[PDB]
RNA sequence: CGAGCUGGAGAUACGCUUUGACUCGGGGAUGUCCGAAUGGGGAAACCCACCUCGUAAGAGGUAUCCGCAAGGAUGGGAACUCAGGGAACUGAAACAUCUCAGUACCUGAAGGAGAAGAAAGAGAAUUCGAUUCCGUUAGUAGCGGCGAGCGAACCCGGAUCAGCCCAAUCAAGCCGAAGUGGCUGGAAAGCUACACCUCAGAAGGUGAGAGUCCUGUAGGCGAACGAGAGGUCGUUGUUCGUGAAACGAUGACUGAAUCCGCGCGGACCACCGCGCAAGGCUAAAUACUCCCAGUGACCGAUAGCGCAUAGUACCGUGAGGG
RNA sequence: GUAGGGGAGCGUUCAGUCCGCGGAGAAGCCAUACCGGAAGGAGUGGUGGAGCCGACUGAAGUGCGGAUGCCGGCAUGAGUAACGAUAAAAGAAGUGAGAAUCUUCUUCGCCGUAAGGACAAGGGUUCCUGGGGAAGGGUCGUCCGCCCAGGGAAAGUCGGGACCUAAGGUGAGGCCGAACGGCGCAGCCGAUGGACAGCAGGUCAAGAUUCCUGCACCGAUCAUGUGGAGUGAUGGAGGGACGCAUUACGCUAUCCAAUGCCAAGCUAUGGCUAUGCUGGUUGGUACGCUCAAGGGCGAUCGGGUCAGAAAAUCUACCGGUCUGCCUCAGACGUAUCGGGAGCUUCCUCGGAAGCGAAGUUGGAAACGCGACGGUGCCAAGAAAAGCUUCUAAACGU
């Protein structure tokens, strides 16, 4: 479908100030191509897009014990809306 | 779950499915947003989207043979 | 003061590597051999 | 290594070497400003005075 | 099954549960990617296709070797079985045979077992009678630079015992007898005075030592339904190393008979005696053990597997070590 | 009394059996002046916090000072040698529980064909921000490339793939081998090469030829319009196509000079008073009959058969006939965009925002560019695709 394939959203300070310009950022599946990205995150809030980047993460991290990291291995996406801007209602947090 | 959920059609099925599936998304974007507050409500949708699908595949056989 | 440890990845794995170990039974058995003696890990994994 | 010792050494020698290595006690002195006790010839590290006040406190 | 549950996880929050949650068995449905990997490529888990069915998503198919088709096979397995190929150190107080040894390794094939197997036999009693394994024969007969050393079989006992077919109860689980007081104590299952059960005195836990507190054991019950030819030449096998050296087997040349027939019976011949190849299949008795239960004049952590978990950390380019 | 033989026993673990001990307390450990002919055994006390003596008998993983033994712990060398290039550093100020070592300031010193800068390979969060001070840091550490959390990485055109080929690898059929397998045409894989569409700037704490500001190029698909006609394979051919050495001409990047230009103020020490001092002094795109070195280029027709499998209007060969344009590195002019010494204001301590002057003359100038240059030499210097042209098949005029 196309409610599908997103994670979650880009929650940083740059993300949010850019959001600012209507650019958007969320993570996305990284087996997942720059198609039906586009389409699904426009059959979802109801805009087209002209600007799409995204790229691969990955994360390996640990506290303590003896039992190192892992790798996390995410992908961030950023889209860029037409003149229609302010998605929804999560455009504004 | 029971008779109560095999009783709609073909097509209802994959309704409650994506319903089911967006608002998981919703309670999902709140995850790393910091405001999910009902995790059960989560791991719920997670179960009734599987029971639907079960269901749906259980009269795959069921007419057929 | 060259070492004999010259870092490639093209080549690391293109010896040592799975398939390198497929092509011949003599790595087959090598393969076998780690997969016997308990867990082990590769190396394509490393 | 030509420097190698022949034997291991006794505890008892190896303690009669260390009879020389005894700290001497700071000879230490009354300050007759801040009543604090200082190195002689030096400022008092208290109050900061050495005939009248230098450092500041 | 009958109150709990919310994985090793120590914590917090939200929650699921008499419309039987979890847990324990038993069938289905979903199983991305890689891997025999099989669309193609590929430094595995990546990249690129085409066709078909289509509402886009998505699903399906697309390798090679035998067949009309169905179907089956190239894969993986610790050990065990058969087969192709096949050492050396070592021993002979040196070393050529011979031993080591058809050991190790390699490779192919297959199963829960294989091999072998229904007499052109063993054998000398005018006998036994598929094969294998165990005991014994016996370390005899015999082999051997006759040195080192190697080493059968028949008879008999026993495990198990069949010959038929071509060509011309164990897994869930439920049920399940019989104790109170006083005393030392932080706490008794101990001491003590009485009592009971016992087709149950195996064992574990419970503040310590435990028949009667708990879980259980004896015993009984127990489902939807899930399982049970000859010869010559070169050589070899068997105890058989060229020895008087048969016979089986095989590579290269040759090449017989079939009813007053053919092979064999330690060159050979006669007599005599046993047996009939050149077609196939075939439980059990046998081996081993990854896995499970039970048990131990087995360890109790410098032991016991390497590991009271880890093939991890760590070393190496790697096999590999650990 | 050595090698050696013989005899009687002690001790330890496990096992059977018997007598038992244990919370008012086992084993183990610690002390001790007692007992036995030895190995040893016992009493008492201390510690301990669960199990264990004695007797008899059976079985052994049964008695350690040694093996440059194995494992582990701890000593001696001793507060010794060292603290990793002889490019020394000093003061103030700040922070802090604590500063020679961290932060800031002003000096000093050292590299500068590097000890500066940018890439490939490789290492993988080491980057940025805010915390933390156990261990790492050869000293300290408030700091760090260490610890913790969070953030950051943006591509139609730059690298690679969806294109190509070399050595090499592989490889249906095929040629071979006790097994395993080894060889081998096409094909395919394989950048270290070929091919291929933009630059100039700004800006997060941390990214840029990727985001955006302006302007632009390429491919595909669709529509409209012009046009009125063929479009042309896995084919052929042309071409991609390839060296070393030396060297003429022009130009740029870039650099230097000045009494060119623009801006800022001040300059005492003795003087100068600005002919002094400091700094700056253009990038991309569009257009112009503007200036210019250099660079390489036959077209057309006709003929024959045996040439490119075949075929052709394409190619080679044979034959007749005869300065020029093409292309412009770069400079100049205009325009526009951007940049640019600095000035201005606020300041949560020092960043952000806004504004913005001129580009003159002369000289030098490469291993870059104009080009696939010229000349010389012997050792005689990849392939394939895209590209161009032209047929067949097929479809369509
Ligand atoms: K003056
Ligand atoms: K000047
Ligand atoms: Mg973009
Ligand atoms: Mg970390
Ligand atoms: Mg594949
Ligand atoms: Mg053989
Ligand atoms: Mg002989
Ligand atoms: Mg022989
Ligand atoms: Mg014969
Ligand atoms: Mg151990
Ligand atoms: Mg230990
Ligand atoms: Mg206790
Ligand atoms: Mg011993
Ligand atoms: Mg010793
Ligand atoms: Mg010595
Ligand atoms: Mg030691
Ligand atoms: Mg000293
Ligand atoms: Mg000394
Ligand atoms: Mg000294
Ligand atoms: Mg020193
Ligand atoms: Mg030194
Ligand atoms: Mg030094
Ligand atoms: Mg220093
Ligand atoms: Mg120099
Ligand atoms: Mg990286
Ligand atoms: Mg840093
Ligand atoms: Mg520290
Ligand atoms: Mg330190
Ligand atoms: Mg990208
Ligand atoms: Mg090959
Ligand atoms: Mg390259
Ligand atoms: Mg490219
Ligand atoms: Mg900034
Ligand atoms: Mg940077
Ligand atoms: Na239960
Ligand atoms: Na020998
Ligand atoms: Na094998
Ligand atoms: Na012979
Ligand atoms: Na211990
Ligand atoms: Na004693
Ligand atoms: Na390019
Ligand atoms: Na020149
Ligand atoms: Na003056």
């Amino acid at each position: 479908s196309h409610y599908d394939i997103l994670q979650a959203p880009v929650i940083s300070e740059k993300a949010y100030s850019a959001m600012e310009r209507g650019v958007y950022s969320f993570w996305v599946s990284p087996k997942a191509t720059k198609t039906e990205i586009k389409d699904a995150i426009q059959q979802a809030f109801g805009v087209r897009v002209i600007g799409i980047s995204t790229m691969n993460v990955p994360g390996k991290r640990k506290r303590v014990g003896r039992f190192i990291g892992q790798r996390n291995d995410r992908k961030k996406a950023i889209v860029r809306l037409a003149e229609g801007q302010s998605i929804e209602a999560l455009a504004g947090q | 779950k029971p008779s109560e959920m095999r009783n709609l059609q073909a097509t209802d099925f994959a309704k409650e499915i994506d319903a089911r599936k967006k608002e998981l998304m919703e309670l999902r974007f709140q995850a790393a947003a910091g405001q999910l507050a009902q995790p059960h409500r989560v791991r719920q949708l997670r179960r009734e989207v599987a029971q639907l699908n079960t269901v749906k595949a259980e009269l795959a056989r069921k007419g057929e043979q | 003061m060259k070492r004999t440890y010259q870092p490639n990845n093209r080549k690391r794995a293109k010896t040592h590597g799975f398939r390198a170990r497929m092509k011949t039974k003599s790595g087959r058995n090598i393969l076998a051999r780690r997969r016997a003696k308990g867990r082990h890990q590769l190396t394509v994994s490393d | 290594k030509h420097p190698v010792p022949k034997k291991k050494t006794s505890k008892s020698k190896r303690d009669m070497r260390r009879s020389h290595h005894a700290l001497t006690a700071p000879n230490l002195t009354e300050c007759p400003q801040c009543h604090g006790k200082k190195l002689s010839h030096h400022i008092c590290p208290n109050c900061g005075y050495y005939d009248g006040r230098q450092v500041l406190a």
